[PDB]
């Protein structure tokens, strides 16, 4: 079983650049806020 | 650690829980476009997928008994909780339906005409078919029961006929019930007599077909000497689904072909 | 009729390090990458047709 | 509780700006999308 | 006649029966007399009931129904 | 006599399944599907942890009633104690894995 | 690799984590539409429009918290992790199964989403009652989208109760007894069950509602002599159990996290607080019907339902007081997640208690479907249930992770969601007792005061839950590994470090039979 | 109707109205002190050095907090359940109003002799003339006898509603196919404002109830012009 | 009725197998005679078109969408009135 | 109603105990409050000489062969009428 272990070695995404983690981090819990947010629109922008 | 002192099994990684999961959004969606954006393609490949997905878990799953030895006696006690606890929730499904018709019959509405059957629904004759059918199922019971008997004594050759008379009365009253389908002078659509006779008795029937392929399941394992006297739950859990499928029907007969017409 | 279980016992039991699902032979392959190919096209095809029904 | 010290620690100015992204990523976008409703209503 | 009675055998909060029962047993008390005459007699109290309780709705499709011959109810 | 064809598992139990069958009938259990009986767990006659390592995690349940167990890694060497009731445990080597 | 590890998992760790990931993401969504509501009633008038498109909001926010956050986070996530370690488990009995139950959820959720796409979406209540949730009065594939995320939610956590039970009663080591399992096990077990019995006469009732709007049957259509109540029956009798699966778990983290911080070796009455669960678990399932007081129910049987409904308030009492008695000569700790214990043990009572006066089915005629009720749930969901997540999660962070979280920045979030909540949800109770009803887009201007304060609320509770995101950044950004952790004698979990290997258990615990 | 910033229950315009006042003064005594009992307690197990972590017994006092509940759940239930059937109670009416839900209005019918029936529609908020209440105004006001016992009828003519008018203490879901009996009878004359207690579509927000009670008199003349 | 057939209808497969063919299967050759005893055919129902039935909220997804899953044109009359 | 209150209701002398207590008596307990909550009195049936009650073919062995065996004075009238 070639599984790596350890702290930052059981979750699916890296966590070896404090940085490009902002990022993915953000893309994750940003996209999950905004979606509502724009199906709202979806809706006004109709007829 | 590593080499493992437990008699538990870990299960190497599968495609099939994500394949399957995939399954059922193609279904799901497949219906949608079906009842609304009429068409089938999306259903035909979900179906399919479900197939193909069903085939190769339990595949898998016979792969490691049969062949691999990872049914330990630990390993076993537990699929008999997962079956048992399986059907429990398959009594509470069908709960609903049965609720719903004695809500309907026990108190008709005006618009039925204030009584039970509703005027204009003419009721088939418990008494006709619907009892060749009772009398069937409950056939069925005993013989499986022969097969199980035959099994745990090393009987080959009559398992193997216990379980094929079984297979063909199970199959007998699938095409019964299909004909009374078609007979029968009321549909989905004659209010709430039709709507709650055909889901009760059409999610049963489903289910007879789904116990029967099952059958027919351990019918072919059992060729292959999969089965061993004291060890084929594969069989048991076939037989535990096969009682649940009598009994249902014997409470839609009590119910609603008897009482409630 | 036939009992040659111990020879697919022998097969499934050979260390040769894949995983069950692959363990059988050449055919679980081309199975194992039809279901896979059909779940994925179908997945798309339901996104592009919950989207083509998504607008007036 | 007891932890080894940070093997790649956070700055007070590193967690501003950390904590400033994360505020303009769940701020942004949906301030936008209120900002513009009346255009919307408006068609 | 103020308006329609306690009637104990519709005791609940429930009263569809009881708009049903009496729009049911006028027409049937109706028809019972026309079928006998009975000196040219007539049962107006089960018609005052149901005014009172029936929504009009109701009323005016259970006749429609009645004149189609499309009513399930049995009178 | 006379039977109809049906395989046994003392014929036809194989992978771990068999292991655990036939280590079953030897009165050894390497596979830990039965609980150990306890010993006076003295400091002459402790509890003996088998184990397939140098070390084992003993719960302790002091006393019968106990619903709490007491936890802790019992290593390879001198004889260890529970800590809230004393209870000798030495670590022994496994047996019948493989 | 990463295919096999996250996509064709049998790890009960792995998967656990799949499902905190999942529902971190759900919770981020619910949060949103929260705050669509409140910033549509923060001011007197319309913002968005029509209370179709204001209600098909309302309706998202109640299915995402419900079956997509709270169900995946504190069953799936903190169940799946934390049950075989309690129990000294190598895994689940059902691995590969198991898996399913993740990949169900996705798919699920997608079908709720593309629901609100489609046409106008559902604008229904979360309770998706007919005729307004029928074909005519919502024709198209929305309600009908709603209806397969919901099933296949249903599947997912039935396959998922069937697990736990197996593997809590099955798995455990030879010479424990189950009146030897932590109290969070028993809090999964009890709920197993519950959704066991529950769920399928949900999937029952919204079958039935389907076949209604597309096969013409009318099981809940007067033409056809059907009835709209009897879908509220079976619907609600799922329903009540489906809050009581929600709390239930948070009620067994709870019992752990103030044990555990008041330097206790176990929780006060510990067989009373199992009799306490089993009961409210037996209970949750006869009073259904207090959800259908001014529907026309004869007096008697209205009488019979609040009477029972009020028996519960009982066996939570001893819960309730038992956890008072476990803090009691307790060396307290004031860490992050102790504070989340005492918060959740007051306001859970405040709003345990404000749904005792709901009980009464005389007096439930003038608070019924008003903005009183929305007072009760949210304070033991957004102040009960998510206050028990938030006090596990800062409580076995380290455990999952490896790495530990800043004290003082956790206390800080604490303190600003405490304040959000109370301002948002408080006012609310007189909104209720002076008439202000639910699921209305706009109120008369005598609501004005208590809906411009509850929305500021709202705004609060939203920074609070952006500096969470923060919070768990910087954790995973400085990397403060784990050194020492007290209690762990009685505290197994925590016996093999932080974060637990792949494969804990290979080799069984080993437990005397006295 | 209800004022700005108001923190309990509107006036009560009727008997039992009022009776649900009092016994909701009684339970909210009653969460009160249990919610002030709880915040003490926890306050005190905060707020010493002194440990004790050792085992404790149970039980002994656990038929302490497990009778005394018990005993509460009584003092609250009998009331309770006094009002209630007070409410389902034998009462004999001298009129009886329909009223039907419909998607976005209500319409009544007044049937026991001439058959009058009218619709009832919010005053959009322009059209409203100075004084008149932004959302809860109706163009046709239901009129009643002031202090008499009139029995309503509830119901639908599509999706569900509810019927409720709070100053009165009343609220009946309105159910197509059904119904549902609920017994009115103020003791003041005015207007009685309520609104549609039912989710039920784009409107759901405004299809307002409002009661003119008049004395008997004005209700008669109001009538016949009615129709 | 009751029943009180002697003895065996318990453990043992030679006695499973004896009420398979001795009682089960003879009970569906009954039931089977009796069934197709009175085989034969019932008039189409007088067709009178009540609302409670023929319901139709939505067409069905297949064919004219008018025609139920199991329609059979003898005993079956769409809403308008029998087949032909 | 239903019933699922969690786990165990099964083997095990500690748990039938438990069960024993924990709710086969809490449940007596529950029934005989509310068989008392309700313990008045009915108001004793109003007497009409009904000829299918009261039935005599046949005096009874004891006492004045007119009294049933748990004649209870206020509540059962003898043929004749109420006892007084
Ligand atoms: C988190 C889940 C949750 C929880 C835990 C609760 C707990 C309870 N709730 Fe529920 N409630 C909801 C969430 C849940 N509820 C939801 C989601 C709805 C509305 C959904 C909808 O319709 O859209 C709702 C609606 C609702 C209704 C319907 C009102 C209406 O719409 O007309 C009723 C009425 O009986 C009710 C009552 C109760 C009761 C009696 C309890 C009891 O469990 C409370 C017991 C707790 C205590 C009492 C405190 C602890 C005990 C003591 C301190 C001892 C002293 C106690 C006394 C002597 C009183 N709630
Ligand atoms: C779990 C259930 C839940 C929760 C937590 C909440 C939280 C929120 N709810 Fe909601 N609400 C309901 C479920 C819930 N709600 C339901 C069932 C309805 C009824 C629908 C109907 O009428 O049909 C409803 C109704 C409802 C209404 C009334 C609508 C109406 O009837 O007109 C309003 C308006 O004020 C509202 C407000 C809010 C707000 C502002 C929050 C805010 O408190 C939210 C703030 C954010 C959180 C507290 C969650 C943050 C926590 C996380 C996201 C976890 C992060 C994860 C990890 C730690 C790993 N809710
Ligand atoms: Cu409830
Ligand atoms: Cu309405
Ligand atoms: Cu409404
Ligand atoms: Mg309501
Ligand atoms: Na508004
Ligand atoms: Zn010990």
């Amino acid at each position: 079983s070639h599984y790596e272990e350890g702290p930052g070695k059981n979750i699916p995404f890296s966590v070896e650049n404090k940085w490009r983690l902002l990022a993915m981090m953000t893309l994750f819990f940003g996209s999950g806020f905004a979606a509502p947010f724009f199906i709202v629109r979806h809706q006004l922008l109709k007829k | 650690m590593t080499h493992q002192t437990h008699a538990y099994h870990m299960v190497n990684p599968s495609p099939w829980p994500l394949t399957g999961a995939l399954s059922a959004l193609l279904m799901t969606s497949g219906l949608t476009m079906w009842f609304h954006f009429n068409s089938m393609t999306l259903l035909m490949i979900g179906l399919t997928t479900n197939m193909l997905t069903m085939y190769q878990w339990w595949r898998d799953v016979i792969r490691e008994s049969t062949f691999q030895g990872h049914h330990t006696p630990a390993v076993q006690k537990g699929l008999r909780y997962g079956m048992i606890l399986f059907i429990i929730s398959e009594v509470l499904f069908f709960t609903g339906f049965f609720w719903a018709f004695y809500h309907s019959s026990l108190a008709p509405t005006p618009e039925l005409g204030g009584c039970w059957p509703p005027t204009g629904i003419h009721p088939l004759n418990p008494l006709e078919v619907p009892l060749l059918n009772t009398s069937v199922l409950l056939a069925s019971g005993v013989s499986i029961t022969w097969a199980h008997h035959s099994l745990m004594e090393g009987d080959r050759k009559h398992m193997l006929q216990a379980l094929f008379i079984t297979i063909t009365l199970g199959v007998y009253f699938t095409l019964l019930q299909a004909s009374e389908y078609y007979e029968a002078p009321f549909t989905i659509s004659d209010g709430v007599y039709g709507s709650t006779f055909f889901v009760a008795t059409g999610f049963h029937g489903l289910h007879v077909i789904i116990g029967s392929t099952f059958l027919i399941v351990c019918f072919f394992r059992q060729l292959k000497f999969h089965f061993t006297s004291n060890h084929h739950f594969g069989f048991e859990a076939g037989a535990w689904y096969w009682h649940f499928v009598d009994v249902v029907w014997l409470f839609l007969y009590v119910s609603i072909y008897w009482w409630g017409s | 009729f036939e009992n040659r279980v111990a020879e697919k016992q022998k097969l499934f039991q050979e260390d040769n390090g894949l995983p069950v699902h692959l363990k059988g032979g050449a055919t679980d392959n081309i199975l194992y990458r039809v279901t896979m190919t059909l779940c994925l096209g179908g997945t798309l095809y339901s996104l592009y047709c919950l989207g083509w029904a998504s607008f007036p | 509780i007891t932890a080894k010290p940070a093997k790649t620690p956070t700055s007070p100015k590193e967690q501003a700006i950390g904590l400033s992204v994360t505020f303009l990523s769940f701020l942004l976008p949906a301030g936008w999308v209120l900002y513009h409703l009346d255009n919307y209503k408006k068609s | 006649y103020q308006t329609a009675p306690f009637d104990s055998r519709f005791p609940n909060q429930n009263q569809t029966r009881n708009c049903w029962q009496n729009y049911l047993d006028f027409h049937r008390c109706e028809k019972a007399m026309t079928a006998k005459g009975g000196d040219v007699s007539v049962c107006e109290w089960y018609r005052r009931v149901y005014k009172s309780l029936c929504p009009i709705s109701w009323v005016s499709t259970w006749d429609d129904r009645r004149a189609e011959g499309t009513f399930p109810g049995k009178i | 006599a006379s039977g109809g064809g049906v395989p046994t598992d003392e014929e036809q139990a194989t992978g771990l399944e068999r292991e655990v069958m036939l280590a079953a009938r030897k009165g050894q259990d390497p596979y830990n599907i039965l609980a150990p009986k306890a010993t006076s767990g003295t400091k002459e006659d402790p509890n003996l942890v088998p184990s397939i390592t140098n070390k084992r995690i003993v719960g302790c349940i002091c006393e019968e009633d106990n619903s709490t167990v007491i936890w802790f890694w019992l290593h390879k060497g001198e004889a260890q104690r529970c800590p809230s009731c004393g209870t000798h445990y030495k670590l022994v080597p496994h047996q019948l894995a493989h | 690799m990463f295919i096999n590890r996250w996509l064709f998992s049998t790890n009960h760790k792995d998967i656990g984590t799949l499902y905190l990931l999942f529902g971190a993401w759900a919770g981020m969504v619910g949060t949103a539409l929260s705050l669509l509501i409140r910033a549509e009633l923060g001011q007197p008038g319309t913002l968005l429009g029509d209370d179709q498109i204001y209600n098909v909001v309302v309706t998202a926010h109640a299915f995402v918290m419900i079956f997509f956050m709270v169900m995946p986070i504190m069953i799936g996530g903190f169940g799946n992790w934390l049950v075989p370690l309690m129990i000294g488990a190598p895994d689940m009995a059902f691995p590969r199964m198991n898996n399913m139950s993740f990949w169900l959820l996705p798919p699920s959720f997608l079908l709720l989403l593309a629901s609100s796409m489609v046409e106008a979406g559902a604008g229904t209540g979360w309770t998706v009652y007919p005729p307004l949730a029928g074909n005519l009065a919502h024709a198209g594939a929305s309600v009908d989208l709603t209806i397969f995320s919901l099933h296949l939610a249903g599947v997912s956590s039935i396959l998922g109760a069937i697990n736990f039970i197996t593997t809590i009663i099955n798995m455990k080591p030879p010479a424990m007894s189950q009146y030897q399992t932590p109290l969070f096990v028993w809090s999964v077990m009890i709920t197993a069950v519950l959704l066991l019995l529950s769920l399928p006469v949900l999937a029952a009732g919204i079958t039935m509602l389907l076949t209604d709007r597309n096969l013409n049957t009318t099981f809940f259509d007067p033409a056809g002599g059907g009835d709209p109540i009897l879908y509220q029956h079976l619907f609600w009798f799922f329903g009540h159990p489906e809050v009581y699966i929600l709390i239930l778990p948070g009620f067994g983290m709870i019992s752990h996290i103030v044990t555990y911080y008041s330097g206790k070796k176990e929780p006060f009455g510990y067989m009373g607080m199992v009799w306490a669960m089993m009961s409210i678990g037996f209970l949750g399932f006869i009073v259904w019907a207090h959800h259908m007081f001014t529907v026309g129910m004869d007096v008697d049987t209205r009488a019979y339902f609040t009477s029972a409904t009020m028996i519960i308030a009982i066996p939570t009492g001893v819960k309730v007081f038992s956890w008072l008695a476990t803090l009691h000569g307790g060396n307290i700790k004031w860490s992050p997640a102790m504070m989340w214990a005492l918060g959740f043990i007051f306001l859970f009572t405040v709003g345990g208690l404000t749904g005792i006066v709901l009980a009464n089915s005389s007096l439930d005629i003038v608070l019924h479907d008003t903005y009183y009720v929305v007072a009760h749930f949210h304070y033991v969901l957004s102040m009960g249930a998510v206050f028990a997540i938030m006090g596990g999660f800062v409580h076995w962070f380290p455990l999952f992770s490896g790495y530990t979280l800043n004290d003082t920045w956790a206390k800080i979030h604490f303190a600003i969601m405490f304040v959000g909540v109370n301002m948002t949800f408080f006012p609310q109770h007189f909104l209720g007792l002076s008439g202000m009803p639910r699921r209305y887009s706009d109120y008369p201007d005598a609501y004005t005061m208590w809906n411009t304060i509850s929305s500021m609320g709202s705004f609060i509770s939203l920074t609070a839950v952006m500096l969470m995101v923060f919070i768990i950044w910087e954790a995973f950004a400085s990397k403060r590994e784990v050194l020492t952790v007290d209690l762990t004698t009685t505290n197994l979990e925590w016996l093999n470090g932080c974060p637990p290997p792949y494969h804990t258990f290979e080799e069984p615990t080993y437990v005397n039979l006295k | 109707m209800a004022y700005p910033m108001q923190l309990g229950f509107q006036d009560a315009t009727s008997p039992i109205m009022e009776e649900l006042l009092h016994f909701h003064d009684h339970t909210l005594m009653i969460v009160f002190l249990i919610s002030s009992l709880v915040l003490y307690i926890i306050s005190l197990m905060l707020t010493t050095k002194l440990t004790h972590t050792s085992t404790m017994d149970a039980q002994e006092v656990e038929t302490i907090w497990t009778i005394l509940p018990a005993i509460i759940l009584i003092l609250i239930a009998l009331p309770s359940l006094r009002i209630l059937y007070m409410m389902d109670e034998i009462n004999n009416p001298s009129l009886t109003v329909k009223t039907m839900g419909h998607q976005w209005y209500w319409s009544y019918e007044y049937t026991d002799y001439e058959d009058l029936s009218f619709d009832s529609y919010m005053i959009p908020t322009s059209e409203l003339k100075p004084g008149e209440l932004r959302l809860l105004e109706v163009d046709n006001r239901v009129v009643l006898p002031m202090e008499m016992t009139i029995r309503m009828l509830v119901s639908s003519e599509d999706v569900l509603h509810s019927w409720a008018v709070p100053s009165l203490g009343l609220k009946t879901d309105a159910i197509p196919g059904r119904l549902n009996q609920t017994t009115l009878m103020s003791s003041r004359p005015g207007l009685y404002y309520g609104q549609c207690s039912e989710i039920c579509g784009s409107n759901h927000s405004f299809m307002p109830i409002v009661l003119e009670l008049v004395p008997l008199k004005y209700f008669e003349k109001w009538s016949a012009s009615m129709l | 009725a009751s029943a009180a057939k002697g003895d065996h209808g318990g453990t043992g497969a030679r006695t499973w197998r004896f009420l398979t063919f001795g009682l089960a299967l003879p009970s569906v050759a009954l039931c089977t005679l009796n069934s197709w005893l009175h085989s034969g055919h019932r008039e189409r129902p007088a067709f009178i078109p009540y609302h409670h039935l023929r319901i139709r909220t939505k067409p069905f997804s297949w064919g004219d969408g008018n025609h139920t899953f199991f329609h059979n044109p003898r005993v079956n009359p769409l809403p308008t009135g029998y087949e032909k």
